[PDB]
RNA sequence: UAGGAAGAGUAGUACUGCCCGUACCGCAAACCGACACAGGUAGAUGAGGAGAGAAUCCUAAGGUGAGCGAGAGAACUCUCGU
RNA sequence: GUAUGAGUAGCGAAAGAAGGGUGAGAAUCCCUUCCACCGAAUAUCUAAGGUUUCCUGAGGAAGGCUCGUCCGCUCAGGGUUAGUCGGGACCUAAGCCGAGGCCGAUAGGCGUAGGCGAUGGACAACAGGUAGAGAUUCCUGUACCAGUGCUAAUUGUUUAAC
RNA sequence: GAGCUGUACGUAAGCGUUGAUCCAGAGAUUUCCGAAUGGGGGAACCCACUAUCUUUAGUCGGAUAGUAUCCUUACGUGAAUACAUAGCGUGAGGAAGGCAGACCCAGGGAACUGAAACAUCUAAGUACCUGGAGGAAGAGAAAGAAAAAUCGAUUUCCUGAGUAGCGGCGAGCGAAACGGAAAGAGCCCAAACCAAGAAGCUUGCUUCUUGGGGUUGUAGGACACUCUAUACGGAGUUACAAAAGAAAGUUAUAAAUGAAGCGGUCUGGAAAGGCCCGCCAAAGACGGUAACAGCCCGGUAGUUGAAAUGGCUUUCCCUCCAGAGUGGAUCCUGAGUACGACGGAACACGUGAAAUUCCGUCGGAAUCCGGGAGGACCAUCUCCCAAGGCUAAAUACUCCCUAGUGACCGAUAGUGAACCAGUACCGUGAGGGAAAGGUGAAAAGCACCCCGGAAGGGGAGUGAAACAGUUCCUGAAACCGUGUGCCUA
């Protein structure tokens, strides 16, 4: 389902790019994706061979300005592990 | 508003009453009118990535637009507005039968 | 907005997967931290809306 | 749904007067008795009162 | 058994396997008691000496020194010992 | 809103001491040594419940019955990885809903087929590593369960393998 | 017609006279839940089936469309059971839910309270629950009102009148007609009779459908004849039959134009104020602008304007149409109903001398030489034709939109809420439910120096004012302090 609407984002932190050169790749992706998906649109989008996908789902943290207590937005993360004959995938 | 930005102008009260200027900008939000030299005031701001140095800075403060008549342009004096049709545009014309 | 009314809607597809490739493209640079003309995003996502729209009017 | 289905009868309510006129409520009912007719062009189980088989219907 | 039947298992290989929970407290300062409250809270494991024992005293692994203090050592009140 | 009682009652079971450090400031924060308390628990897991209280870098107005350089407090960034663990795509008990149906001023009550519903039944993974925060999930080594395609022989074809 | 990317400062990056932002009409898109409707469910979640397409070497995956239940109606199948019915399947229409805490019609229906106690009575057919609607609803074209004479459908208002009456004749309840007004409007069926079909063949008949006729009380109609008209004329979607289409005008939803003082001078931080002079006015409403403005600004009176959509009014179009007289031999004019007994209720009317209307249960007429009413009932007279249906206006209310008004409030007032209010907080839940407005004309919101870790101060500066410094106009009393004139062991 468009690809490209599944795969949001890159999730840039010192913890992703720890795993960065062990060919495990972090991104947020729809609430409502599944594993299997992700992992089809990620080979359409980037040409990879994909080996594994790993997802969790993060709720919402509860932040205030004075008076205006809410809800920070939810959160679908998954972890993309790439085959060792594949090209890699930059982030940079 | 009657008056827009790049026009001359000639302001009629408040304490700097009866000088002219050329108006640098506009809110027609809150009909005020900013004129260069015209309601100087010294800001006390801390140094910063802006004017590095600080200090006592001399600008210009918005004005209501009622204090303000646009002058005549090719006499030099106060006057009110007109519109009228000329070509298929609406333009400004003096009362004293001008532009 | 006229400049589309011309195209043969087939090609008007096309512009919309590259405006897509192009948006997908922008957010991940600008996720990276590697965008400074972040005035593009609203303009490619208003382009795809015109698109779209005039796509659906075609076919009533 | 306890209801004559020729005329409509039903049951309606009232008072129960006794000796010295003290009121209190009660419900007058239909004399409706199950019988079987021909209520469309088949043979059915149906409430009619006593009344409309006073002269001329389809079975008992 | 009734039924369905021209494909079937065998061996070797490579590949596929979805959604929800997963942090932290959990005899407790994070749960139920308005409180950083001497109360209440299901289950699994639960060592050594002496011992019948999960009693009792002292300890192991492990965990704690309790969110007002110091100094005097009167009456009286409370908990203890002759 | 502000007094009097009045700088009064209280500060919620318990053993601390000294030496270094940080800091504007230390009985109260960090480190070391000695001492002391629990030990069928005041130890280790794990349900319910809570819902970010978890970790890191800064902070000291208010909260903490004192102090605070500290904190379950304030601010900003992070952190939860499953074919095999617990639950669905498996099953049913009490109970609940209930097409037609029976009953009833209206509203509705009861109930058959059918279906929901664990506190129970069935079902394939173990041992180590992980110096900021996850581990039967990630990583290493060795496995199992269900299925699919590709090769190679085998067999069977409507008295009919399976 | 020149700025714009909301509150919201801000930085960043951009767009605009090739006409942006903005305003109005018409479109397109519209995740998930909710009647929620493919099945389930603890709300916004889980799991599907059937066809087509799609990617992979295949499993795995994706897109699109359909799939709830009931009522009505067609077609096909089809049990005990032989024909057949029930049941089953497919197709086509309709419903379901909400709310404006208002108004109104129906079903069911209290108690406290008053009677100085209480039971008949009152409160009261009120509160409330349930159903059905409509922009209004209900009622409505005499089986009427009334009396020496007449009126001519209903509804609402003023009087009648606190009258006549009802009433443990206690507390209390309490009409209607005439008279005066607002508004006005009348119609369609059933039955005799005629024409066609099929059927029970109750068998030379009847009995259902269809069309025509005809609807009234001086009785009318069917039936017979004298007349005319088959569009000459008439009517219509608010009743009287029903569905569309155009033209014109007006109006509602954006807007355009629009007169006359920079007049002089004084105080002042600033002039709209004081004094001395001018002008406009179909415009001296209102608001803003550095203090009080007809002549500074938005505007006001007047005159204009609508591409688009809706409302209204005419006209065309379209559609549909028989109405008079005379005899009335013979036939028709709403049946298990009208009434009556028993038990209740509504009528101002409590069973009473109780007429009138309605419900439950029994009995049960006449039908034009007929029937009802005129407050028991009989006779005479007068008025009127029930047991079928429809109908605008005058009347009630306001969740809303536009334009205004007030000897209405002014932050403990006025809505609970002038401010992120049905919020915070409280409760398992239904539910209860706050506090909180004001710097300044303009942030010009205190550069710089000094004490301090900071907060906070003292200068300096801005400002008319800083004793206006972020609860910031004014700043009372309680309450807490510092200094001192007179007195006090
Ligand atoms: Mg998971
Ligand atoms: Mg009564
Ligand atoms: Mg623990
Ligand atoms: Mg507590
Ligand atoms: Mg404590
Ligand atoms: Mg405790
Ligand atoms: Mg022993
Ligand atoms: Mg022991
Ligand atoms: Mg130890
Ligand atoms: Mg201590
Ligand atoms: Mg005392
Ligand atoms: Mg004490
Ligand atoms: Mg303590
Ligand atoms: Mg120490
Ligand atoms: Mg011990
Ligand atoms: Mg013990
Ligand atoms: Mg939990
Ligand atoms: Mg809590
Ligand atoms: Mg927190
Ligand atoms: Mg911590
Ligand atoms: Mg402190
Ligand atoms: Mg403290
Ligand atoms: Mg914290
Ligand atoms: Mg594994
Ligand atoms: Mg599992
Ligand atoms: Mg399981
Ligand atoms: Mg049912
Ligand atoms: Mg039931
Ligand atoms: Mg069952
Ligand atoms: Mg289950
Ligand atoms: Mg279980
Ligand atoms: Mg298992
Ligand atoms: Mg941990
Ligand atoms: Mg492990
Ligand atoms: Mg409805
Ligand atoms: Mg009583
Ligand atoms: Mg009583
Ligand atoms: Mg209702
Ligand atoms: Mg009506
Ligand atoms: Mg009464
Ligand atoms: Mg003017
Ligand atoms: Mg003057
Ligand atoms: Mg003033
Ligand atoms: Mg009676
Ligand atoms: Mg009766
Ligand atoms: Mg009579
Ligand atoms: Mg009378
Ligand atoms: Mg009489
Ligand atoms: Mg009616
Ligand atoms: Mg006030
Ligand atoms: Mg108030
Ligand atoms: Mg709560
Ligand atoms: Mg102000
Ligand atoms: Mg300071
Ligand atoms: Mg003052
Ligand atoms: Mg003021
Ligand atoms: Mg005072």
């Amino acid at each position: 389902m468009d690809a490209r609407d599944i795969i949001k984002r890159p999730v840039v932190t010192e913890e992703s790019t720890s795993i960065l050169d062990d060919k495990k790749y972090t991104f947020e992706v729809d609430t409502r994706a599944t594993k299997t998906q992700v992992k089809y649109a990620i080979e359409e989008i980037f040409d990879v061979k994909v080996a594994k996908v790993n997802v969790m789902n993060y709720k919402g943290k509860l932040k205030r300005m004075g008076r205006y207590a809410g809800y920070t937005n939810k959160r679908r993360k998954a972890i993309v592990t790439v085959t060792a004959d594949s090209k890699e995938i930059q982030f940079f | 508003m009657h008056v827009k930005k790049g026009d001359k102008v000639k302001v009629i009260t408040g304490k700097d009453k009866g000088k002219s200027g050329k108006v640098l900008a506009a809110f027609p939000k809150k009909d005020r009118v900013l004129i260069e030299g015209i309601n100087m005031v010294k800001k006390h701001t801390k140094p910063s990535n802006i004017n590095p140095q600080g200090g006592i800075l001399n600008v210009e403060a918005p004005i209501h637009v009622s204090n303000v008549m646009l002058i005549d342009p090719k006499t030099g004096e106060p006057t009110r507005v007109g519109y009228e049709v000329k070509g298929d545009k609406k333009v400004r014309v003096a009362k004293k039968s001008g532009e | 907005a006229n400049d589309i009314r011309d195209l043969s809607t087939t090609e008007i597809q096309d512009q919309e997967k590259a405006l897509k490739e192009e948006l997908f493209n922008l957010r991940f640079q600008l996720a990276t931290g590697q965008l400074e003309n972040t005035a593009r995003i609203r303009e490619v996502r208003k382009a795809i809306a015109r698109m779209k729209t005039i796509v659906r009017e075609r076919e009533l | 749904a306890k209801e004559c289905v020729i005329t409509g009868r039903k049951s309606r309510s009232g008072n129960k007067r006794s000796h010295a006129m003290n009121s209190s409520k009660r419900t007058w009912k239909a004399n409706l008795q199950k019988v079987r007719i021909l209520v469309n062009g088949k043979p059915k189980k149906v409430w009619v009162s006593a009344r409309a088989l006073k002269s001329g219907k389809v079975e008992r």
